[PDB]
């Protein structure tokens, strides 16, 4: 392909005089561009993606974080570049309760970590999720669905964190994306219970192991603080899980008036592209910064550049 | 509008086949050495320009071009009686076959070309043109400076690189300077016509204000300060004198008609300033796009119109003193401007003599001018295509 | 300004001598064929234009030139050790001297960037200021020359045409300084654009002055305003804005439904009068030139028109049927009349109009009116014309000067 | 040899100064657009070639050039009594001074045989030995220039191309000294012919010395296997195209031996003669094989090679395809031609010069830019390479040799 | 090879007919002035070279050419409806026909990209193999032609010289195919390089093959070995190595200080004899050519010199005083003798040597030896020479053919 290597990019850092920021993916680049342009619409910061840097090593080829760490290690001390990575589950304690050992943004010579699991955990403030889902909705029974969702969202984070932890225990991170469907979710009095469906395309062994891990991890997640709980949810997992949870609550509260219309709206919401959801959440997240004290953002990273 | 969406090449140069599918806004073609980027640009430019007589000089079998609306052109090179014939077949069924030798004879001499342009103008195949930026822009610009420029440069470059090469028609820096002078003259004449209209309009506005029964002076002061210090007024830039006369006569003397006349005067000042800003909108947008790249100079006009480069010491220099890369940046930013001709911008190696800080912003500042045109670039540089990796097209032809 | 007044020639082609005194305004020259009027025209053109390098191509002994301000120039051809030299001496004692063969080698180098001798001549005529007044030269073969130029020129860019003319008529021939119709068209367009810009600036100034005069403060006035609006609406110069009568009707309708209003009325009428006078002040030279030109044209008239759709004011021929044509469709005589009237116009540069045979391709009606229309423009230029017909020189018999060469027995 | 070490400019075009310190091996020069990189390369190429009459076409005040051995050249443009003058002053006190109008007249006379000024300039640069080292100049516009040259040039006879390029880009532009691929082909043929003649002389000398040693020393299982391996390696080489019958001679000698000490000395001197011929073949073809190995590291579906056939007597040099076809070196593309010239200029076969390349990334893929400077430096010529680039793929791995350019604008 | 045997002409320029049969080895032609021998030479050159488009410039009726192998070619000019046509018919039945005016249009197109008629002629001479043997044409004005070329040409690129010769002496004049002395010098350098590379290959082969003679293995042999070493050290061809005398002295000392020794001596003598004989065989053609050339040179000799510093050998004139001069210092007659001897040399390609007036600027002693030296080389080519001097044709009266033009009444 037509892309720079690690050494070519380091030489580019030597040649270029711009203020630069290095991120993992293109979606992180788009979100951070919106974040930077809110504070300074005329800002001249250039954001590069480690996804578009070739690596000679086969293992380092698809490991964006290892590329960023390698580049940061080899140019440690430069003034015009900053680095941002995803914290993942690092610095978290699972000693029967979720504990955050940092409770702030990590910093090590222009290398920064997201406060949550990844960048999308900044979208997990309830006001942002509400505003974004309200703007991107079938516009049939939006007000009642939003009203129910605002009640469910407080306890649903424990469920989402338990799902992510169960996924990482069996190392099948992408399993809940295709395994769990919105129809399995049931809307209770503020809670949800993803019934173990009898029929699944995947083998029953994986499904059983996933629910065994979920059952073994759920009481531990319950005892943890809600605010800490909302940050350990995997970024890609959480988006889809919220999309299904909203499709389920919309169909749950809209089926009595018209079952077919509610089912069509729920399927329409479930068929929405991930990019649409992330962009809507990003726009809502950008608008809520500075209005609400409960919305977080990488302030140290923005200050550094 | 109409944009190229697919180009198929079968046994072109008797060597390879290549099918490319395009986007409608931006296409960044890339590939290895000898992959056929430049030949693809030549095929696109010859098809879009309607210059099918070029295809007598290309050895191939079949070339299919698909536009956005569904129009399809099939060009074939058949062999009968040891003679090659080029056949062009549209999607409407109307076709034209012409001999290779007759086209070659008319090219070496310069009837058949009249038939070709009648066929093109009959079916509206020249609805949208193509601006062709070759990979040898710098020496061609230097040669031609020592549409007639298009004709002579096309003849010289076709002599050097073969007769299939399209007509060179990108805006040269001399053409850019001349068209900027013409747009400045048109803007001055529009300002003159607006002043002649608003004189008679403000007279009846004053007469309407005289038949009906503080901070306005400060706002009129601000508008007069802004208009007096504006470069666009080369004549009568002394609104401060009449403002001082007005405020002196007000302080010497409250009638409501005086306040109404002040309202009319403030509205006339802000409307003349707004029309003066909107008359120079395209020129200021283009020079703001250019001056976001230039470091220790600034492209600007002054008042006969003068278009040149201000330096931090205040001295002026022509556009001819610019570098090779800065002139190429000027031409590529002018082709994507709103005052440039609406076409399909085809650039071959846009990264030539451009610093990487300019390569990272070239496509951004071209797409941010809201031209709506289709841009197809062929590059070897990863800094041209950064931030726009969704539009990258990698071509790997099948060699036979 | 500076005008020529006396030219004394000695041994032109070593056979005849001539001494002709000149007036400061008009110099009509009449005589027989081959009297040496063309040679006198070339001598006067090379003296006034300061191109002294032509004087190496003349077989002569002494040339005397006298201007109106007292400047006298003596040109002497010497031959020492078989080598020929030209010495030019001014009235104040300043002089230069050079070789005929060196000048011929310089001219041949130009045929095959000025050389050292040409730069020396330019420096001598620059530090002494010997080119205060130029001279527009009209050759007798200019009908062929304009066809040669159109099949292939300006007052400043005429090097190839002058090279062709000096190839055909020897290297004593001066530079071709009479303008081309394309130059006249470009000058007309530039004058129109500058007039429009001055009109806009004066309109802004007049609006500001009238607004200053109108604040902090009748039927015949409205009639005069109506007449001014009718006159300005029916004028060619107001093509960018021709809606004054609607303004007058709105003003009258505002007045009619109901002192201090009279002051606003008279300053509005004075502003309209100022605009009407300033348009004629800006377009006076162009209107005088077009009145002089259209006094000869029958089925066409030179005119200007600016549409609001375009921004390029179109100047050219206009027919009574409404057709618009460029100036190149004129015949030879109409083009000659146009160029000779522009050379005598105030739009042209300050020079001396030297014309050989002005009756080329002209009807007998135009010959009786050409000098009258040239002198009616009142440009103040000095005109020297050499003609063989009395229809050129009728009504100006006091300016007629006869040439009688003085033959010497050898 | 002698290499440049410092270039100091003062008020070029009456607006900016510059001061660049160089290295003696590789100088990767980068900067912003309009910084003055190509002008710096033109100044260096005019100074090193000793073409000081170019400096009448540049508006400057003072240009200083320091070499590695300490020789300093100071060029000063002054305006005495409205007449401009170029004065070149060396470090040993020798100097010259001429007029700008005289130089422009001399150049115009060359446009339309050396004049007095050209002879005086050549005398000044010859008696001071100012032209020890040449300067190969690769312009940024070379790709269209060689197309123009092939549509109608070498390191020594390039008058028409230099005149045309100075017509297009102004008269300060240096002469186009970079080697054309025709010059590369001719030099490869001459080096192959010289290597063949040296091999023949070595064969005659080794034959006489070996016969003397055999006849003097006249009055084994491993030796036959080693001689077999040497003869097999000799028959399996392209350099033995005129004779490939070593194995037959070995088999005849082995058959004479096997049917029946004193023969051991003959065997060991036969082994030594074969070793000496193989090592002289490696030595005499060392530079040609090194340059062709550098070029063939880039070419994908072909390789540059030479072939000797007995029927002809002309060693064929050109491209070779895996299907056995042969094509000349003019069927290369533009980028491969750029690689060929830029690798021949840094080779040992090229002339003793300073390799000045302006935009080496022209018409090169990103995979070739990462290896161009490595393959130029791996030939160990001992040159001085000065490249002016905008590409981080050219300059990768050589950030110790990178030179930034930032001129200082002076107000006026 | 293929040689001409019979030439029959019908109405050359509508005035004379000629029928001359030719020998396969030597054709000496003698006659008076204006007999038409040059026209016959041009006809034979256009027949053999395949340049039949020259036959449109000849007014004829029928030309029959019979070769030695039985190839009969009939060229017929017809005039139908005032249009002239040329029809060339072979003995096997193949024929082509083309218009004279179309040929002249193609010629004028070449004077001002190959046309269709030239490609058709190329196809006709390619599919019939009519151009197996070329023909060297030596004009009588070749000294003036090479002087014109040197004051401003090769056997493969002579288009400018061919155009100049066709302008001076009519368009029927064929292509200039005689070799220039510069081409002779380049061919001599090429053959010297080929001989050097062959010597290198034989040196490698002898180095490999000497050990198979050594493993297979007195005072009388030492004298012959010393003589061979002296001959090798005193030779031009051994400039890269001439150290055999030291080898001989060391061999003799090792013999004298203390069977198979005699076998080693005889195989070394045989190897040195084979080396000398192979060097003589490789340089035999060049030595024979230089021996033919140096028979006419008095105070100098054309010779080749090697070098050890440079590897580019020098071909030129060596003097007994030791001076080296190039071939351009030769006079006109020496240059003519050089070109004629290279024409009869075996280094040149198989062609037909067509010479008109070979005695240009030649001494009368050289004329008696020129044909002897040309026939001594035994090249086997067919030579047609037209001469007026009896000193050329002495001793070969059996091959002297007189041209008798058969005049026709009209
Ligand atoms: N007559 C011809 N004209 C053009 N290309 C030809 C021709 N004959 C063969 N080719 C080959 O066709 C291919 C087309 O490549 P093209 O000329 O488009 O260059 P490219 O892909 O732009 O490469 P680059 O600019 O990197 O050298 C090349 O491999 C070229 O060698
Ligand atoms: N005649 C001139 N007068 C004034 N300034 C000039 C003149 N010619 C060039 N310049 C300026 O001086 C510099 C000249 O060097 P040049 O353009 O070659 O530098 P560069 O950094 O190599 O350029 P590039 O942008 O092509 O990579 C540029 O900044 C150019 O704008
Ligand atoms: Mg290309």
């Amino acid at each position: 392909s037509c892309a720079y290597t690690i050494d070519s990019y380091i030489t580019l850092l030597t040649m270029s005089s711009k203020k630069r920021l290095l991120v993992e993916g293109r979606h992180d680049r788009s979100h951070l561009y919106q974040l930077i342009y809110k504070f300074n619409p005329a800002s001249k910061v250039k954001i590069d993606t480690a996804q578009d840097i070739k690596a000679s090593d086969k293992a380092m080829s698809k490991n964006n974080r290892l590329k960023i760490e390698t580049i940061h290690s080899k140019v440690k001390g430069k003034d015009n570049i900053s680095f941002l990575c995803d914290r993942a589950f690092r610095e978290f304690a699972f000693n029967d309760q979720i504990e955050d050992l940092l409770n702030s943004h990590y910093c090590d010579d222009s290398l920064y970590w997201t406060l949550g699991h990844s960048l999308e955990n900044y979208f997990f403030n309830p006001s942002i999720i509400i505003d974004a889902f309200q703007f991107l909705s079938p516009s049939e029974y939006k007000y009642k669905a939003i009203e129910l969702f605002s009640e469910l969202i407080s306890s649903s984070f424990a469920v989402l964190a338990a799902v992510s932890l169960a996924a990482k225990d069996i190392d099948k991170a992408g399993l809940p994306a295709a395994l769990i469907d919105w129809k399995d979710i049931v809307i209770n009095d503020g809670t949800i219970k993803l019934i173990r469906r009898d029929s699944y395309d995947i083998d029953s062994a994986c499904v059983d192991s996933f629910f065994n891990a979920f059952d073994a991890v759920l009481p531990r997640v319950i005892a943890s603080d809600v605010g800490i709980c909302s940050r350990v949810v995997r970024g890609h997992t959480g988006i889809l899980l919220l999309q299904k949870l909203f499709s389920a609550c919309l169909y749950y509260v809209g089926r009595e008036d018209d079952a077919l219309q509610a089912d069509s709206s729920a399927n329409y919401f479930c068929n929405l592209s991930e990019l649409s959801l992330t962009t809507a959440l990003a726009e809502s997240w950008v608008r809520k910064i500075g209005v609400l004290e409960d919305v977080y953002f990488p302030d140290s990273l923005l200050k550094n550049i | 509008i109409r944009t190229i969406s697919k180009i198929e090449l079968s046994k072109i140069h008797n060597r390879y086949n290549l099918t490319v599918d395009f986007f409608n806004d931006l296409n960044v073609i890339h590939g290895k050495n000898g992959a056929g980027k430049s030949t693809l640009i030549h095929v696109i430019a010859n098809i879009v320009n309607g210059d099918f007589i070029r295809f007598a000089f290309l050895i191939f079998e079949e070339i299919k071009a698909t536009y956005s609306d569904g129009l399809k052109i099939v060009i074939r090179r058949d062999k009968i009686d040891e003679q090659s014939f080029i056949s062009v077949t549209l999607s409407n069924g109307k076709y034209i076959k012409f001999a290779v030798g007759e086209a070659m004879a008319t090219v070496r001499e310069i009837m058949l070309a009249m038939d070709i342009d009648k066929f093109v103008k009959e079916n509206e195949l020249q609805k949208v043109r193509a601006s062709y930026f070759p990979a040898f822009r710098t020496m061609l610009e230097a040669w031609s400076s020592s549409s007639f420029y298009n004709r002579k440069a096309s003849a010289f470059a076709r002599e050097l690189f073969g007769q299939f090469l399209p007509s060179i028609n990108y805006p040269s820096p001399m053409e850019i300077e001349d068209r900027l002078r013409e747009e400045i003259r048109r803007a001055q004449l529009g300002i003159a016509a607006y002043e002649s209209r608003t004189f008679s309009e403000s007279f009846v506005k004053v007469f309407s204000a005289l038949f009906d029964n503080g901070e306005l002076l400060k706002e009129i002061e601000g508008l007069a300060i802004a208009q007096d210090s504006s470069i666009k007024n080369g004549y009568y830039a002394e609104y401060s004198k009449v403002y001082e006369e007005i405020r002196s006569l007000i302080n010497r003397n409250v009638e409501n008609s005086v306040s109404g006349a002040l309202v009319v005067y403030r509205d006339a000042l802000r409307d003349r300033q707004d029309y003066q800003e909107k008359a120079f909108s395209e020129i200021d947008n283009y020079m703001s796009s250019v001056n976001s790249f230039l470091e220790d100079k600034e492209m600007a006009y002054d008042f006969y119109p003068k278009v040149g480069l201000k330096f931090p010491d205040g001295s002026w220099s022509p556009i001819r003193v610019l570098s090779s890369g800065e002139r190429q940046l000027l031409t590529m930013l002018y082709a994507a401007s709103k005052m440039g001709d609406d076409a399909i911008v085809l650039i071959d190696q846009p990264e030539i003599s451009l610093h990487i800080d300019w390569q990272e912003d070239l496509l951004k500042r071209m797409l941010s001018q809201l031209s709506g045109r289709q841009i197809i670039v062929c590059t070897h540089s990863p800094s041209i295509a950064t931030g726009y990796e969704d539009f990258m097209i990698n071509i790997s032809p099948e060699f036979i």
